[PDB]
C-alpha cells in the first residue's frame, strides 16, 4: 500500500536562526506529494531498505512502535545502530548484536 | 565570531539549538549570551550618512552637517547644542531654523533648503514654490493684453564631448 | 569636506562626506562559563593506539586546550591544518570536536 | 493561439464619398510617465568592509574606485531632482481657484485638491497614491527635494492656471476667461468650429464629468493601473535585493561572512581571501552602478517626454497627433504619482458617421468654387459646405466659396448654384 | 556660470580622464602600483602574478571609463538630436511647441556656436499689460447668436466689441468679424448688442 506524503518531511537543514526571509537550500529532503509506503501492525514486520536516508512516520495511542534497527546484514556479523525507546528511556547502541530470527520485544 | 556592534534586548524565541541569527546579508543578526541563557540583538553601532552644507571657501569657513535619516538623539568638535534642527532628512546641525522660506539655494532634501545670509551664518527653511497669486476667475471676464514685449532668452545646448581616445595597450603594459 | 573632494577649495552646496557611526568604548569577551581540562594528554600520550582499519574516535566536551605548546613541539613530525590557521587557534571557540 | 492583429475593417472607398461625423464624443484618456527613481546611496566602504580596519585598509589599494561610485551615485540622485523640477516646476507662480466652481458645469472637484483634506491632494491623486508601493549596511535611501504635498501643491497651480486662464499663464501672465470660452478657443484649434460647444455645452460638460468617474471607477477597481510606476519601483527594488543578497556570495572565498574568515585565517591567506570578497563585492557594486545609470537614463528620457507633454499639453494645446491622447487634443490635466506623473487627456472623438456625396469643387458661372473651409456635400438634392471634423450643412454662398480657374480644369468638378446674399 | 552646462560638461570629461590616470597609481593587490619596479625585483613566476593582478585592475579601470563614457555619449547624443530639432523647428522655422523655444510666443531663434555646444536665441512675444474686461460667448442681433471669426468680445462698460485674443485692439464689430449659428436660447451667457453691416 501506498499513500501521498503530501508535504511533510521539512526539516531545519541546519542551527542557524532566520526569520522573515525565503532561503534557497539542496539536502537530502522528502519530495513533496512522493508516495510512502503505509505498513500495518493488526493480526508483519520486513526489513526495508535504507538507500540515503529514510523519512519515517508513526501515529500513536498507546506507544507500539518502540524502536529502530539499521544495517546490513543485521546478524552479528557487522556494526548495527539499534535505538530502543522505553517509556521514558532513550538508548542508543552501536553493538554487534545477535538478533533473532523475527526480533520482538515482549509485554 | 567578531564584529562591532550595540547588543540589545529581543523578543527573538530561539529555539534551545540555535545560537546565531542572520540577516538578509547573511550577516549576523543576535546571539545567545554563552554565559546566561538571553538572546540578544546585535545592531550595528548607529549610523547614517555625514553630508556637508556650506558656502564656498571664497565666502565663510562655517558649515552645516546633516545626519542623514536620524533622530536628534543618538548624536570631537561639533556637539549636539545651539541650533538643532529635525528635519524629514535629517538632523542638522549647525543651520538655524527661519521660518520665513526663500527659493531654495543649496537643497538639503524633504522641502528643507539652506542657505547663506544674515553677522551672516548658514540658515535652513522649508522652501518656496513661489509667490502666491490668486487668478480672479469669474464667468464673465476676460483679461486681454494692451502691451507687449519683445524678449530674447538664452538656451545653451552641448552638442558633442571631447574625442577622447584611449591607447588600451600603451596604458595597461606601456 | 576637503579631504573627500580632494582639494583645498569647497564649492557652495552640500557634499556627502563621511558616516557617523559610534564608536565603541569598550569591548565584549563572551565564553562558556567552564573551567576544565582537555583529555589531550591521555590522547596523545596514550599508552597504544588502534589499528588503522579499526580507528578509534575520542568525542571531547567542556574542556579548554592550548594548541600552541603542540605546534611549538618537535615530537610531532606532522601538523597541518586544513579550513583554519593552525597559527590563530585560541581565538575562535571551537565547536565540534572529535579526536 | 495565433493572436490576432485587430478586427477586420475595409473603408467603403470610392472616388465621390466622403464620410463626416455628425456627432462626437469628449473622452478623457490616463497617460502615466515616470518622472523619477528612488534616490539610492551606496556607502561603498562599509558595503565591502563593514566594520572591517584590516579589509579597509586592503580596499585602500583600489584607489578612487569607491569614491568615483559615491560620485555617479550622487549625480544620479541630483539629477532625479532636477528631473522633478523639469516635469512640475514649469510654473513661476502657485495659482489657486475660488470658490465659485460653476465652471460652465465642468465639474473638477475630483482634480482639485480638496479643502477638508489637510494636504492639497486630489481624490484621484489619493486613488494614485494608494496603489504603487539594507537598513543597517551601507544601501541607504535619500529622500527627494520635493515633497510629495509640495508636488500637489505644483499641480494644483499648474491645474488652477489651466482652468482660469487656458494657455495664457504658460506663455506670460496669467489672463482669466471663462471656462466655457477657453474650450470655445480649445475646439476651434481642432478644426470644429466654436459654436459646437455652446450649442452642445451642457453634453460636453456631462461627457466630461463621466469619463472623469469612470477614470475613478477604473482606478478605484482595477489593479494593473500604474504598470509603468510600479514597474520602477520594483525594478529599484529588484536591484537593490540582488545588491544585498550579492554579500551572501562566495566568489571563491571559503566563506561570505569577513568576520568567519578574519577569525581563522592567518594574514598571508586572510588577505588573499580578502581580497577575493573585495574584488567580488567592487565588481558587484560597479554592477550595480552601471545598471542604475542605465536606468537614470530611461528615467531622464521619460521625464524630459513628461515635461514636454507638460509645456505642450497641458500649458498649451497640441497639434502633435497622438502626443496627447487618440483623437483631436483639448487639453489636458496633470497628476502626481508615485515617482512619476498622470496625464488626464481629453480629446474629441467622432462618433457617428454619414455616406455623403462629395465633389472637390463646384461650377457657378465657368468659374470652380472652392471651400474655404470645410468640404462640399450632398444627401441627393442639395449641395452644402460644412466644417471637416462636424457634419453641419451650410447654404453654399460667397462667404463660404471663392473662385479659381474654371471649369475645363478641376477632374471631378459638378454643376450647381452658389447662392449670393 | 551662464554657461555652466557646458563647463560642467567639459569639466566632467576632465574629471573622467583625471581619475584614469589616477588609477595607475592603485595596486590592485601588488606588491607596487610601478610596473618597472615589479619586473626588476621578480622571476616570471611571480612577477607573471603581479602583472596579471595589475592588467586586470587596469583593465576594469579602462572598462569603467569606457562604459561612463559611453553612457554620457548617450547623452550628449540625444541633447544633440534635441539642438538639431531646435535648429529645425526653432531656427529655421516658426515653433508652435508651448516652450519648446523658450518662455512666451516664439517668433524667432538666432544660433550662435559655444565650445562643444550651440546657443540659442530666442526672441518671443511675452504680452505685458493687462485690463479687465466683461465678456460675452455670444451677441444676439435678430435673435441669431453671433460668434467672432478671430479673437473675443469685450465690453469697456458701455460698448461691445471684438478684438485679437492675444493684444487689446477693439473694432467695430460687423459681419465681417462675426458669423451667424444657432439662435439665442441656446447660447448660455449670450447678451444682446448689435452688429453693424457695412
Ligand atoms: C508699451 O511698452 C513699451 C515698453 O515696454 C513702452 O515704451 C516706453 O514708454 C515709456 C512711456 O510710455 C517711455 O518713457 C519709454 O522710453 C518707452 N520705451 C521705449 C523703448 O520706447 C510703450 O510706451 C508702451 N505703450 C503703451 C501704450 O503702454
Ligand atoms: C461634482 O462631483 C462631485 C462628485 O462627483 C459631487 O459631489 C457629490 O454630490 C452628491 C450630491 O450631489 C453627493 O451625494 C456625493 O456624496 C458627493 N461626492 C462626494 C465625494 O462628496 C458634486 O456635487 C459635483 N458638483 C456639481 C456642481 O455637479
Ligand atoms: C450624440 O451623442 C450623445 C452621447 O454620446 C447623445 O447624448 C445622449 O442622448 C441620449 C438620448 O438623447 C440620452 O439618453 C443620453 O443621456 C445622452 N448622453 C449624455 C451624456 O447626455 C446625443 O443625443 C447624440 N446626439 C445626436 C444628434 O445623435
Ligand atoms: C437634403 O437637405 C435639404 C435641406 O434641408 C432638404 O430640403 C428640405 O427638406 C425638408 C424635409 O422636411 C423640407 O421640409 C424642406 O422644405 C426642404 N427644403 C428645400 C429647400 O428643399 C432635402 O429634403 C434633403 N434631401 C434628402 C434626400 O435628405
Ligand atoms: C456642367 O455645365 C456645363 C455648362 O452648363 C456643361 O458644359 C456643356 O457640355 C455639353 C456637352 O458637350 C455641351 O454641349 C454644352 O455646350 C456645354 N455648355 C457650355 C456652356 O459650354 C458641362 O458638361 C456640365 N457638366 C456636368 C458634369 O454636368
Ligand atoms: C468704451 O469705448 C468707446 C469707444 O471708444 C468709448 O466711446 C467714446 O468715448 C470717448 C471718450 O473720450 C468719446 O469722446 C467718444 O465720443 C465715444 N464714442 C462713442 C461712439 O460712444 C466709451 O466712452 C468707452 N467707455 C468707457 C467707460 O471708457
Ligand atoms: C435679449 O433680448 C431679447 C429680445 O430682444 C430678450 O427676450 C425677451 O425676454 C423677455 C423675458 O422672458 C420676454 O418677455 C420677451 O418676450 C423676450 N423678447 C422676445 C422678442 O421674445 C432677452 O431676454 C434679452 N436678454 C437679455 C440678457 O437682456
Ligand atoms: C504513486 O503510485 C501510483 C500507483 O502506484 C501512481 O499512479 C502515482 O503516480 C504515484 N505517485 C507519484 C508521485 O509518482
Ligand atoms: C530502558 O532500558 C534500559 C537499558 O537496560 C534501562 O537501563 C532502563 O531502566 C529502562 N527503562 C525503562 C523505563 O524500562
Ligand atoms: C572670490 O570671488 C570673487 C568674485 O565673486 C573673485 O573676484 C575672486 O577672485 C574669488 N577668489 C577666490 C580665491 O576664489
Ligand atoms: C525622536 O525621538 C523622540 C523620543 O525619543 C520622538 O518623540 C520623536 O518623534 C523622534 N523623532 C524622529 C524624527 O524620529
Ligand atoms: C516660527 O513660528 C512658530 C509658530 O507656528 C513659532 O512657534 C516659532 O517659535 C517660530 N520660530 C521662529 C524662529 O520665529
Ligand atoms: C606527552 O609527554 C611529553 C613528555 O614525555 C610532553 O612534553 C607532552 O606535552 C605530552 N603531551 C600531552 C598532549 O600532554
Ligand atoms: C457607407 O457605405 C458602406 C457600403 O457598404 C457601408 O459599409 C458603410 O458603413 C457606410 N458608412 C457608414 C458611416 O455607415
Ligand atoms: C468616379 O468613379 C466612377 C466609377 O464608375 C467613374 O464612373 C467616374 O467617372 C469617376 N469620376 C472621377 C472624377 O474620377
Ligand atoms: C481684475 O480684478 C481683480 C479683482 O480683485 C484685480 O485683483 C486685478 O488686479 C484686476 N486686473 C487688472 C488688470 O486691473
Ligand atoms: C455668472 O455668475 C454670476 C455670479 O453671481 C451669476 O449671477 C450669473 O448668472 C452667471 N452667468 C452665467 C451666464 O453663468
Amino acid at each position: 500500500a501506498y499513500t501521498n506524503s503530501f508535504t511533510r518531511g521539512v526539516y531545519y537543514p541546519d542551527k542557524v536562526f532566520r526569520s522573515s526571509v525565503l532561503h534557497s537550500t539542496q539536502d537530502l529532503f522528502l519530495p513533496f506529494f512522493s508516495n510512502v509506503t503505509w505498513f500495518h501492525a493488526i493480526h508483519d514486520n520486513p526489513v526495508l531498505p535504507f538507500n540515503d536516508g529514510v523519512y519515517f512516520a508513526s501515529t500513536e495511542k498507546s506507544n507500539i512502535i518502540r524502536g529502530w534497527i539499521f544495517g546490513t546484514t543485521l546478524d552479528s556479523k557487522t556494526q548495527s545502530l539499534l535505538i530502543v525507546n522505553n517509556a521514558t528511556n532513550v538508548v542508543i547502541k552501536v553493538c554487534e548484536f545477535q538478533f533473532c530470527n523475527d526480533p520482538f520485544l515482549g509485554v | 565570531l567578531t564584529g562591532t556592534g550595540v547588543l540589545t534586548e529581543s523578543n527573538k524565541k530561539f529555539l534551545p539549538f540555535q545560537q546565531f541569527g542572520r540577516d538578509i546579508a547573511d550577516t549576523t543578526d543576535a546571539v545567545r549570551d554563552p554565559q546566561t541563557l538571553e538572546i540578544l540583538d546585535i545592531t550595528p553601532c548607529s549610523f547614517g550618512g555625514v553630508s556637508v552644507i556650506t558656502p564656498g571657501t571664497n565666502t565663510s569657513n562655517q558649515v552645516a552637517v546633516l545626519y542623514q535619516d536620524v533622530n536628534c538623539t543618538e548624536v570631537r568638535v561639533y556637539s549636539t547644542g545651539s541650533n538643532v534642527f529635525q528635519t524629514r532628512a535629517g538632523c542638522l546641525i549647525g543651520a538655524e531654523h527661519v521660518n520665513n522660506s526663500y527659493e531654495c539655494d543649496i537643497p538639503i532634501g524633504a522641502g528643507i533648503c539652506a542657505s547663506y545670509q544674515t553677522s551672516q551664518s548658514i540658515i535652513a527653511y522649508t522652501m518656496s514654490l513661489g509667490a502666491e497669486n490668486s487668478v480672479a476667475y469669474s464667468n464673465n471676464s476676460i483679461a486681454i493684453p494692451t502691451n507687449f514685449t519683445i524678449s530674447v532668452t538664452t538656451e545653451i545646448l552641448p552638442v558633442s564631448m571631447t574625442k577622447t581616445s584611449v591607447d588600451c595597450t600603451m596604458y595597461i603594459c606601456g | 569636506t576637503k579631504c573627500t573632494l580632494k582639494s583645498f577649495t569647497v564649492e557652495k552646496g552640500i557634499y556627502q562626506t563621511s558616516n557617523f557611526r559610534v564608536q565603541p568604548t569598550e569591548s565584549i569577551v563572551r565564553f562558556p562559563n567552564i573551567t576544565n581540562l582537555c583529555p589531550f594528554g591521555e590522547v596523545f600520550n596514550a599508552t597504544r593506539f588502534a589499528s588503522v582499519y579499526a580507528w578509534n574516535r575520542k568525542r571531547i566536551s567542556n574542556c579548554v586546550a592550548d594548541y600552541s605548546v603542540l605546534y611549538n613541539s618537535a615530537s610531532f613530525s606532522t601538523f597541518k591544518c586544513y579550513g583554519v590557521s593552525p597559527t590563530k587557534l585560541n581565538d575562535l571557540c571551537f565547536t565540534n570536536v572529535y579526536a | 493561439y495565433t493572436m490576432s492583429l485587430g478586427a477586420e475593417n475595409s473603408v467603403a472607398y470610392s472616388n465621390n464619398s466622403i464620410a463626416i461625423p455628425t456627432n462626437f464624443t469628449i473622452s478623457v484618456t490616463t497617460e502615466i510617465l515616470p518622472v523619477s527613481m528612488t534616490k539610492t546611496s551606496v556607502d561603498c566602504t562599509m558595503y565591502i568592509c563593514g566594520d572591517s580596519t584590516e579589509c579597509s585598509n586592503l580596499l585602500l589599494q583600489y584607489g578612487s574606485f569607491c569614491t568615483q561610485l559615491n560620485r555617479a551615485l550622487t549625480g544620479i540622485a541630483v539629477e532625479q531632482d532636477k528631473n522633478t523640477q523639469e516635469v512640475f516646476a514649469q510654473v513661476k507662480q502657485i495659482y489657486k481657484t475660488p470658490p465659485i466652481k460653476d465652471f460652465g458645469g465642468f465639474n473638477f472637484s475630483q482634480i482639485l485638491p480638496d479643502p477638508s483634506k489637510p494636504s492639497k491632494r486630489s481624490f484621484i491623486e489619493d486613488l494614485l497614491f494608494n496603489k504603487v508601493t539594507q537598513k543597517f549596511n551601507g544601501l541607504t535611501v535619500l529622500p527627494p527635494l520635493l515633497t510629495d504635498e509640495m508636488i500637489a501643491q505644483y499641480t494644483s497651480a499648474l491645474l488652477a492656471g489651466t482652468i482660469t486662464s487656458g494657455w495664457t499663464f504658460g506663455a506670460g501672465a496669467a489672463l482669466q476667461i471663462p471656462f466655457a470660452m477657453q474650450m470655445a478657443y480649445r475646439f476651434n484649434g481642432i478644426g470644429v468650429t466654436q459654436n459646437v460647444l455652446y450649442e452642445n455645452q451642457k453634453l460636453i460638460a456631462n461627457q466630461f464629468n463621466s469619463a472623469i468617474g469612470k477614470i475613478q471607477d477604473s482606478l478605484s477597481s482595477t489593479a494593473s493601473a500604474l504598470g509603468k510606476l510600479q514597474d520602477v519601483v520594483n525594478q529599484n527594488a529588484q536591484a537593490l535585493n540582488t545588491l544585498v543578497k550579492q554579500l551572501s556570495s562566495n566568489f571563491g572565498a571559503i566563506s561570505s561572512v569577513l568576520n568567519d574568515i578574519l577569525s581563522r585565517l592567518d594574514p598571508p591567506e586572510a588577505e588573499v581571501q580578502i581580497d577575493r570578497l573585495i574584488t567580488g563585492r567592487l565588481q558587484s557594486l560597479q554592477t550595480y552602478v552601471t545598471q542604475q545609470l542605465i536606468r537614470a537614463a530611461e528615467i531622464r528620457a521619460s521625464a524630459n517626454l513628461a515635461a514636454t507633454k507638460m509645456s505642450e499639453c497641458v500649458l498649451g494645446q497640441s497639434k502633435r497627433v497622438d502626443f496627447c491622447g487618440k483623437g483631436y487634443h483639448l487639453m489636458s490635466f496633470p497628476q502626481s504619482a508615485p515617482h512619476g506623473v498622470v496625464f488626464l487627456h481629453v480629446t474629441y472623438v467622432p462618433a457617428q458617421e454619414k455616406n455623403f456625396t462629395t465633389a472637390p469643387a463646384i461650377c457657378h458661372d465657368g468659374k470652380a468654387h472652392f471651400p474655404r473651409e470645410g468640404v462640399f456635400v450632398s444627401n441627393g438634392t442639395h449641395w452644402f459646405v460644412t466644417q471637416r471634423n462636424f457634419y453641419e450643412p451650410q447654404i453654399i454662398t460667397t462667404d463660404n466659396t471663392f473662385v479659381s480657374g474654371n471649369c475645363d480644369v478641376v477632374i471631378g468638378i459638378v454643376n450647381n448654384t452658389v447662392y449670393d446674399p
